[PDB]
RNA sequence: UUAAUUGCGAUAACGAACGAGACCUUAACCUACUAAAUAGUGGUGCUAGCAUUUGCUGGUUAUCCACUUCUUAGAGGGACUAUCGGUUUCAAGCCGAUGGAAGUUUGAGGCAAUAACAGGUCUGUGAUGCCCUUAGACGUUCUGGGCCGCACGCGCGCUACACUGACGGAGCCAGCGAGUCUAACCUUGGCCGAGAGGUCUUGGUAAUCUUGUGAAACUCCGUCGUGCUGGGGAUAGAGCAUUGUAAUUAUUGCUCUUCAACGAGGAAUUCCUAGUAAGCGCAAGUCAUCAGCUUGCGUUGAUUACGUCCCUGCCCUUUGUACACAC
């Protein structure tokens, strides 16, 4: 039954990874904001950074803030089963990346333009914007404008 | 030596006709037995449509094969379990004999 | 040999075995009381023939029910039917028939389906509708 | 544990006072459908008192943070009382007011 | 094309998820002369958040100023003990 | 409904016609007697015809 | 005469065997917890993340209890549920079966299960022992 | 070591194809049905026909002939399967026989009306309560056309159909 | 030779083909039959199986 | 009057036949017969716990006996509107009430006149007449593609727009049905794995094993809190596995990540009268792999009617017609 005083320790809004992040919310459920990161990996991060789960995300310390982002950028150094990340085994090194905010849009736009080099027929369907998974496009997928 | 005589037939009135015979005959021979136990018809049923196209109200027929199982055990000498099989024959019902 | 019968309670696929004999005043089911079925409102329903006739009539009764079949409502209903029932032929068996009358006229007058098992059955699905009556759909243009 | 009263009474309550009275059905007339004035009958009036009152909790529990429990609760407290502020009593007057205006 | 609707401002609630200080004696000195006490009318009343007002609810069932009715889940009654 | 056809209507009228002394007022007694004194191909249909029979003694006990 | 957890009701003995199991702490928690969900189908892990396991393993010598014999395969049959499978409709999946296989040979090195013949795993004596004994102090504290 | 069900429905299909097998081999000679009875190490065909004689044939050899060709089509040992030729009681209540006879007309070149109304008065003269034959087709015209020929009255519906009525 | 056949029929309709007409649509596998339904619906009533409802 | 050329009757008609009905399956009832180590019941032989007062809760086929209440099936019985009240050329019937398992011909089907349609099908058939091709063939087979392509319009649908909820944990429930032979199906259990899946054999050709198909919706506690939000999970990236000779214009599953419209839907229009609609899932079909589809099955189980001919049609009679390829 603890009562936080709305300080400047408590923020509302906080800058995370390069990106704003909320308060007023639950820690893991403002970690989602963070592109390239859902509601397992938040989760987890939290869990392994040992901060509250039901905490909210104004009410957080400067170290936990850097311990977070630290797990995020760094999954495998803290017994991360390497299963959970987002970049598996990858095309450029062979090592495992989970991504940030800004590298998940990096790495999706480099794969995007590799396969448009090399002309392979995901990136040519790519390229033209239609649909690359095999779907049916005859009736579904007008509304692409 | 509990063997055991079952009957796994379509036509109920034949099947039953033998087991009564069956039974009947091991009452007369005088045998130790349990009456003849009759298990869940099983049904065979194929939902076909009637149509042999694909044009008009889409209509199906369900054919069903019902098979009636009874089985019977008896203890009696080889001879005359040979003899009860031997008699008692109806087309259409098959008979087999095992042990326990 | 001790007094007991044997009665079953129905439903729609629920078939509520139960054993009735003369004991020390207890009801189970599947081997847990009658108070843990544990809807919280269907208990009180299945509660509702032993609170309508009295506790004072299973003075010296115990009833083991067991249970097979259909959903959780239509089991509690097979289970309340069942031990009517069976305290019903209890008293009908050894207790006064004046006794046993006026015991099923108090179920009766209360709900007619504590003791008559429910005559809805499901109508089979028919070709044309994933329902009994229901069709797909009709379209012109 | 509002109005302390027997829930049930102010339950039969809320479906009197809710039981629409006067009513209307469509009438050929000729040319443009017309609406005629209806009165009489009890059991429409308690079915459509019933329906009222759970259509009008349905929807002041959709969406809201107010759960359906509660605000069929209000709602029948306020169709007992007679307040003019809930759903069912609303759409009760209104249809004995257009029931009267074609009458 | 078309949203299918007018786009223009809703109610916009600002219920509060955290409290402090002048909320707290507000809510402890307020919750009694409350005929009827659940979550919802605690958000509607105060301004606060769903959490917290279930917060409030059980920290105010163990002090003990509201007596309960039903235990159950989803939805829960508290009256006043005067 | 209820309306009794042509087959069931004619055999009770012969049943009454040629066997009135024999058969009573009674459902009960009047199938069991009907299934053995006519043969019908159907329980349902023989309940049927016993039950108009008890319908016709009826009728012709008063007028 | 005489007490049992088919007296005692469900929900509130499987919570006070699991506080029990986890206040001891003996089980052997295999370590690969607060990673997985406890099956394909659930679409997050459980909520209380210090815990859980001993709720799983109080669920399951309950069950065993309950029943004679049960397995790996009854346990995710059981635990599993239904999975939003997006726009396809919902289908039963099981549950995580190395999370039920590894509370089956946490409560056999603890004695609470024991593999029977024909396959599976029964209750064992000290289990029956233990689960009676909890369902008496739950009787005896809330009474 | 096969289900019961499988058991069944292969000796149903069984059936089906000797029943083929005959009616379009043995169609001249009055073919009309056949009943297969199940003994140990014997199955006996039962062969119904008109012409007897003809289906055994000269000393047993279009008899043995149809013994071996079934045996080595269905893959029993030599001397399993025994075919047994019954001339068929009633030929003229013999539905399958009936149309058989009118088909043999029709190839021959009688009358459609006439071999039909023969058909109908010897199957009405053969004790039969019943009759009717339905001849579709082009019949001396370019537009197809269904000829109906019936006497005494017959039945569509019920269980009544099922058994008394021989299409 | 041995290309003029060389392709597997292991499975689907390439192997499976109904045993009285040799069509590859229609098949009816249920209970073994390897009948199409076309055939089936005409050979049903010898083979055992009757409509009853 | 009936659901009915169903009957009562009237009567230039009498006597019949088909269709309806009857009939045949399926679902309801049987503490009545036959019963049953492939189904369930009771003191115990033996052994478990609180508990030994004199109980409660479990396990064991060759360790005993007796029973079919329940399960199964065979033979039947039962209901024919039974009995009363009201009404009717005081008939056929109908309407109420009491029993009864069942009282809208008990519910649902199967079967189903005459006469037709130039409706569908020659791409089911070695079922076929005529026409066409027939050897670099329109035969057949092999390798690749296509049937899935996408500006757009339409139909059957699946998922939703949410706290009568989503998520996590806990409980316990069905019924229909299928399953391996000159070839490998349904697969328990132990072990590995987060998961999908992978390894060993006894299990089952089957009321004996999958399989009490421990299904799901659903109930008990929690987290979330009216924010396109922990609603929704489309569209995409990376990886693992499985089936297949082969998956790339991703088979499918799984793990992480991406987190789009959608804030209940205009004109219009579909289905439906009780275990029915609707919700929910399961099993079988095609199935090497693939269900968001069908055929059934069971679970939870509303509203509203007990009418009418207003719209759309149908049956009968009368009537008018310049219609008969028939408005």
């Amino acid at each position: 039954s603890l009562v936080v005083q709305e300080q400047g320790s408590f923020q509302h809004i906080l800058r995370l990874l390069n990106t704003n992040v909320d308060g007023n919310i639950k820690i893991v459920y403002a970690l989602t904001t963070i592109k390239g990161v859902g509601r397992r990996y938040s989760n987890l991060v939290c869990k392994k950074a040992d901060v509250d789960l039901h905490k909210r995300a104004g009410e957080l310390t400067q170290e936990e803030l850097e311990r977070i982002v630290q797990i995020m950028q760094n999954p495998t150094h803290y017994k991360i089963p390497a299963w959970f990340l987002n970049r598996q085994n990858d095309i450029t090194d062979g090592k495992d990346y989970h991504t940030l905010a800004n590298n998940v849009e990096s790495k999706l736009r480099d794969d995007l333009e590799r396969l448009k080099k090399i002309r392979a027929h995901r990136g040519i369907r790519h390229f033209w914007g239609l649909r690359v998974r095999g779907q049916h496009t005859k009736t579904t997928g007008r509304r692409r404008a | 030596i509990k063997i055991r005589i079952t009957l796994t037939s379509t036509k109920v009135k034949q099947l039953e006709n033998v087991s009564s015979n069956i039974v009947k005959n091991a009452e007369q021979h005088n045998l130790v037995k349990k009456g003849p136990v009759r298990l869940p018809t099983k049904v065979l049923k194929i939902s076909t449509r009637k149509t042999p196209n694909g044009e008009g109200s889409k209509t199906w027929e369900t054919y069903e094969m019902r098979i009636h199982k009874r089985y019977i055990d008896l203890e009696a000498p080889v001879q005359i379990v040979k003899r009860i099989t031997q008699i008692t024959i109806e087309p259409g019902v098959d008979v087999e004999v095992v042990v326990a | 040999a001790v007094p007991s019968v044997q009665t079953f309670g129905k439903k729609k696929s629920a078939t509520a075995v139960a054993h009735v004999k003369a004991g020390k005043g207890l009801i189970k089911v599947n081997g847990s009381p009658i108070t843990l079925v544990e809807p919280e409102i269907l208990r009180f329903k299945v509660y509702e023939p032993l609170l309508l006739v009295g506790l004072d009539k299973f003075s010296n009764i115990d009833i083991r029910v067991r249970v097979t079949g259909g959903g959780h409502v239509s089991q509690v209903y097979a289970i309340r039917q069942a031990i009517a029932k069976g305290l019903v032929a209890y008293h009908q068996k050894y207790v006064d028939e004046q006794s046993k009358n006026e015991l099923k006229k108090a179920f009766t007058s209360y709900d007619r389906t504590l003791l008559i098992a429910d005559s809805r059955r499901p109508e089979p699905k028919k070709f044309g509708g994933k329902g009994a009556r229901s069709r797909f759909q009709k379209s012109y243009r | 544990v509002l109005t302390d009263q027997n829930p049930i009474q102010v339950v039969v309550d809320a479906i009197t006072n809710t039981g629409p009275r006067e009513d209307t059905t469509r009438v050929g007339g000729g040319g443009a459908a017309r609406r005629q004035a209806v009165d009489v009958s009890p059991l429409r009036r308690v079915n459509q008192a019933i329906a009222l009152l759970t259509i009008g909790a349905r929807e002041a529990a959709f969406r809201n943070i107010k759960t359906i429990a509660e605000t069929l609760a209000e709602e029948l407290i306020n169709a007992a009382k007679g307040s003019s502020t809930s759903y069912a009593i609303k759409k009760k007057d209104e249809l004995e007011r257009v029931a009267k205006s074609n009458r | 094309k078309k949203k299918w609707s007018k786009k223009s401002m809703k109610d916009r609630a600002q219920h509060a998820v955290i409290l402090d200080q002048e909320k707290y004696d507000r809510i402890l000195k307020e919750v009694p002369t409350y005929r009827y006490v659940s979550v919802s009318v605690l958000v509607d009343r105060l301004k606060i958040g769903g959490s917290l007002a279930r917060i409030a609810l059980r920290h105010l069932e163990k002090e003990g100023i509201i007596k309960p009715i039903s235990k159950h889940s989803k939805q829960a009654i508290y009256t006043r003990a005067t | 409904g209820r309306v009794r056809t042509k087959t069931v209507k004619r055999a009770s009228k012969a049943l009454i016609e040629r066997y009135y002394p024999k058969l009573t007022l009674d459902f009960q007694t009047n199938k069991r007697l009907c299934d053995e004194i006519a043969t019908i191909q159907s329980k349902r249909l023989r309940n049927k015809i016993a039950g108009y029979t008890t319908h016709l003694m009826k009728r012709i006990q008063k007028g | 005469p005489g007490v049992s957890v088919r007296d005692v009701a469900a929900q509130d003995f499987i919570n006070a065997y699991a506080s029990f199991l986890q206040r001891q702490g003996k089980l052997e928690v295999p370590g690969y917890v607060d990673i997985v969900k406890t099956s394909s189908g659930n679409e997050m892990p459980p909520q209380d993340a210090e815990g859980w396991f001993y709720k799983r393993a109080a669920s399951v010598a309950r069950h065993i209890y309950m029943r004679k014999q049960v397995g790996v395969g009854k346990l995710n049959k059981l635990y599993g549920g239904a999975k939003s499978r997006g726009v396809r409709p919902y289908k039963h999946i099981d549950a995580s079966g190395s999370i039920n296989r590894k509370v089956l040979q946490a409560l056999e090195k603890i004695g609470i299960v024991e593999i029977s013949p024909k396959g599976g795993r029964r209750i064992s004596e000290n289990g029956q022992r233990d689960l009676d004994r909890i369902a008496a102090q739950t009787l005896e504290e809330d009474e | 070591l096969i289900s019961k069900k499988r058991k069944l429905v292969a000796d149903g299909v069984f059936y089906a194809e000797l029943n083929e097998f005959f009616t379009r081999e043995l169609a001249e000679e009055g073919y009309s049905g056949v009943e297969v009875r199940v003994t140990p190490t014997k199955t006996e065909v039962i062969i119904r026909a008109t012409r007897t004689q003809d289906v055994l044939g000269e000393n047993g050899r279009r008899i043995n002939e149809l013994t071996l060709l079934v045996q080595k089509r269905f893959k029993y040992a030599p001397g399993t399967i025994v075919l047994y030729a019954e001339r068929v009681q009633d030929r003229g209540l013999s539905a399958v026989a009936q149309a058989e006879s009118m088909k043999f007309k029709l190839l021959n070149g009688l009358a459609i009306r006439r071999a039909a109304y023969g058909v109908v008065r010897y199957v009405m003269e053969s004790g039969a309560k019943g009759c009717e034959v339905v001849v579709s087709g082009k019949l001396r015209a370019a537009r197809a056309k269904a000829m109906k020929f019936a006497d005494g009255f017959l039945i569509h519906s019920g269980q009544p159909v099922n058994d008394f009525i021989d299409t | 030779e041995n290309v003029w056949f060389s392709h597997p029929r292991r499975y689907g309709k390439g192997s499976r083909q109904c045993r009285v007409c040799s069509s590859h649509t229609g098949l009816i596998r249920k209970y073994g039959l390897n009948i199409c339904r076309q055939c089936f619906r005409e050979k049903a009533n010898d083979i055992g199986f009757n409509k009853f409802r």
